[PDB]
């Protein structure tokens, strides 16, 4: 039907000066019962919008999907993003994690992965998994298929899944003593996680009275404005941008692969998230972030939203700093964050023949 | 449906001048002392309101509390709990022995059963292995298959009410309250009240309980509820009071009122500030919603559809027998 491409070129039309705002209008409908929580409600979109598939020729397929998970303390929104991304995607199977079974994490049958098919599984209370069902799905996430040969039948089934969680912090969260630690997982699981945001609840006087205010008043959707979105625009438009197909650039790679050389050794490379698996999952987000703003070029706005978010993902040790994910609330001007930002990040990582002509594409624009 | 003498009925008792004495003071009448926690399952068993909001997409929040009680062997926290099982539209009694994780969830469990009343569940503490099996229930008010989580959900609307014992028999007085319960701190937050029981050897109360108990075999909201003897107080029969909160749950859905949730916010931004320093439990947002939730119950008693600064005024006494009145 040419109403729906049509109305929304209309929306992709009309935002043509300012390209952030449209982002901006499609981030804040995505769980409109929270307030504030910009980076959370940033990264779902990308975790949900996917990636493309490249499989060689004779027998090998590298992954073309996404992985995240979420650790808070208790009392913070986990669990209202797993139960409102359950939603607007087709198909999703909701679990309860240490309730299920080993016939629902592997095959029996069909359990859960394998039923989800094409879809997200939703996971919940990752904590203590049954550690033997826990680590039985080291296989079916990093090749999107599986293979046993249990009781001597020889069966291979496909799943292809993006898997979001959220576990507890069990023991009281310190700022040191990194994830792998507080959360006790072994190194090799936490490692296909593409990004771990950390949830903090710290002093304020401010977002305490806010907070409260929203929740005795009940004021659904503050932003009294009738333009928000309903819940079948966007699974209209979260399954019509997964068949975009978009394609590299020059004015792209380059900042990523300069960026992920420095990181390899700045003084310490934190210990888990400093492999090759960083530069194919820095390239499997910024191709998402493409996606979902009708386009299928990469561009350098893309690698740099792509490498400020992924930065701010590493917790304690990074190159500028962490900011905490849930003292954050929508800018009121996104055009002057962007053009600070990316003056901040092409300076020290040496580019400045690109910081010229990006300021001429924007001051002509 | 309700006869034309049951209308009858409702409206002549909803006449009485001191309604909540007569209705906190009716619930088990062999059990003397104890006034706030049988107000506490006074409350729990009206409930409060669903809230529906953004129809779109809604994604309920439950309204109806959760009440635990803890104390010393002996006191009577076995048969406050009995006659609140027998007064409901609908109601379960079940062990904590002989009932496993396919027992209390669906395999058509325990809860199912409970579905839009009580579930108490007695012997709280000797559970240690279904301590992770209810969570996703309290919370999410659904339950899914447990054959590996393959959908198929139902509904299971429950107003779990438990009591246990401490891990050491009788509770010491010189501790901290986090090893004396063995609970960790996801389980110790979905409930909305937890009171603390103690049995210290006084004089005055021994001598009236002592006197009690030979005689039946032959202003703060503390005192308002006591009765002093000299008078007749005498109690609605239960088959009478089994018919009221039928009538009462499905025909008046009470909401807040400007002047109530002033109090309410001031008690938690009170609440924050202090113990963000001292060691207690964590205030989650949560608190909030528990008191709006409770005190949309004290809206459902007296057959009322509003809450005046009073009714908010008193789920902050209530309140302080389980939080900082009592952590001390
Ligand atoms: N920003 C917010 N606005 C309104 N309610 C909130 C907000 N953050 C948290 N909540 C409340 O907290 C609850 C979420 O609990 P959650 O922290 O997901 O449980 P768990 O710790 O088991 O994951 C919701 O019921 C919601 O009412
Ligand atoms: N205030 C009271 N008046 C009369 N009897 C009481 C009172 N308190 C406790 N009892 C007696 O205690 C018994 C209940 O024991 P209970 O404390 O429920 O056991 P448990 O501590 O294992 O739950 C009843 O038989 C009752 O006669
Ligand atoms: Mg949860
Ligand atoms: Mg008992």
């Amino acid at each position: 039907d040419e109403e729906v491409q049509k109305e929304f070129e209309d929306f992709w039309e009309y935002y043509k000066s300012d390209p952030f705002a449209g982002r901006n209008v499609i981030l804040a409908s995505l769980c409109p019962q929270v307030f504030g929580m910009y980076l959370v409600k940033l990264a779902v979109a990308m975790v949900l919008a996917g990636g493309i598939q490249r499989t060689d020729a004779t027998g090998t397929r590298v992954r073309g999907e996404s992985h995240l998970l979420l650790v808070g303390d208790p009392g913070t929104g986990k669990s209202q993003f797993l139960k409102y991304a359950a939603k607007i995607t087709p198909r999703s199977v909701l679990t309860t994690g240490i309730g299920s079974t080993s016939a629902g994490l592997t095959v029996t049958e069909a359990g859960a992965l394998v039923l989800a098919d094409a879809g997200l599984c939703c996971i919940d209370q990752f904590n203590s998994l049954k550690e033997h069902d826990r680590t039985s799905i080291h296989e079916a996430m990093e090749q999107q298929t599986i293979s046993v040969a249990k009781a001597g039948l020889v069966c291979k089934l496909n799943t292809r899944t993006t898997i979001l969680a959220a576990t507890n912090p069990k023991g009281q969260y310190d700022p040191q003593e990194s994830v792998s630690v507080n959360i006790a997982l072994g190194s090799p699981l936490l490692s296909r996680f593409d990004l771990i945001l950390v949830l903090l609840d710290t002093k304020n006087e401010d977002w305490d009275r806010i907070i409260s205010s929203f929740i005795l008043e009940n004021k659904g959707y503050p932003s009294k404005s009738e333009k928000l979105w309903s819940m079948e625009k966007m699974k209209t438009y979260f399954c019509l941008i997964r068949n975009l197909q978009p394609t590299l650039s020059d004015v792209g790679n380059q900042v990523l692969l300069r960026y992920y050389q420095m990181q390899r050794q700045s003084d310490c490379r934190n210990a888990a998230r400093t492999t090759i698996r960083l530069l194919e999952s820095l390239i499997r987000l910024a191709e998402a972030h493409a996606r979902l703003m009708f386009r299928d070029t990469v561009t350098l706005e893309d690698a740099i939203t792509v490498v400020s978010v992924m930065e701010s993902s590493m917790q304690g040790g990074a190159l500028l700093g962490g900011v905490n994910a849930l003292h954050t609330s929508f800018p009121e001007n996104p055009g002057e964050q962007y053009q600070r930002q990316c003056e901040l990040i092409l300076e020290k990582l040496e580019l400045q023949s690109l910081l010229s002509e990006e300021l001429r594409r924007l001051e002509r624009l | 449906e309700f006869s034309l003498k049951d209308l009858y009925a409702i409206q002549e008792i909803q006449a009485e001048e001191n309604l909540f004495k007569l209705i906190v003071n009716s619930l088990c009448p062999v059990i003397f002392g104890h006034e706030l926690v049988k107000a506490g399952l006074a409350l729990a068993l009206f409930g409060g309101s669903q809230k529906y909001a953004d129809d779109k997409n809604r994604i309920p929040i439950r309204g109806d509390p959760h009440i635990l009680v803890v104390g010393d062997p002996g006191l009577g926290k076995s048969q406050m709990l009995q006659a609140a099982c027998n007064v409901a539209p609908r109601g379960v009694y079940v062990c904590g022995n002989t009932t496993t994780t396919s027992g209390l969830t669906v395999t058509a469990g325990a809860l199912v059963l409970g579905d839009q009343g009580i579930c108490g569940i007695d012997q709280f503490d000797k559970m240690g292995n279904q301590h992770q099996a209810l969570l996703e229930a309290m919370e999410q008010q659904s339950i899914s298959l447990a054959k590996a989580g393959v959908v198929c959900s139902l509904p299971a609307r429950t107003s779990i009410i438990a009591a246990a014992n401490p891990v050491g028999g009788h509770y010491n007085k010189a501790k901290t309250v986090s090893e004396n319960l063995k609970m960790g701190s996801a389980l110790l937050s979905r409930f909305d009240l937890v009171f603390i029981l103690l049995d210290t050897p006084n004089e005055h109360h021994d001598h009236l309980l002592s006197e009690h108990v030979i005689a039946i075999r032959a202003k703060p909201l503390s005192e308002r509820l006591k009765v002093v003897p000299g008078e007749t107080i005498d109690p609605i029969p239960h088959q009478l009071l089994r018919k009221y909160i039928g009538y009462a749950r499905q025909y008046v859905y009470p909401r807040l009122s400007t002047e109530a949730a002033r109090v309410l916010q001031d008690f938690y931004l009170e609440l924050r500030k202090q113990s963000q320093r001292l060691n207690s439990s964590p205030i989650t947002t949560r608190q909030l919603e528990s008191l709006i939730r409770l005190t949309e119950a004290r809206a459902r008693l007296e057959l009322r559809e509003e809450a005046t600064k009073e009714d908010a005024e008193d789920i902050v006494e209530i309140m302080k027998y389980s939080m900082l009145g009592t952590y001390s």
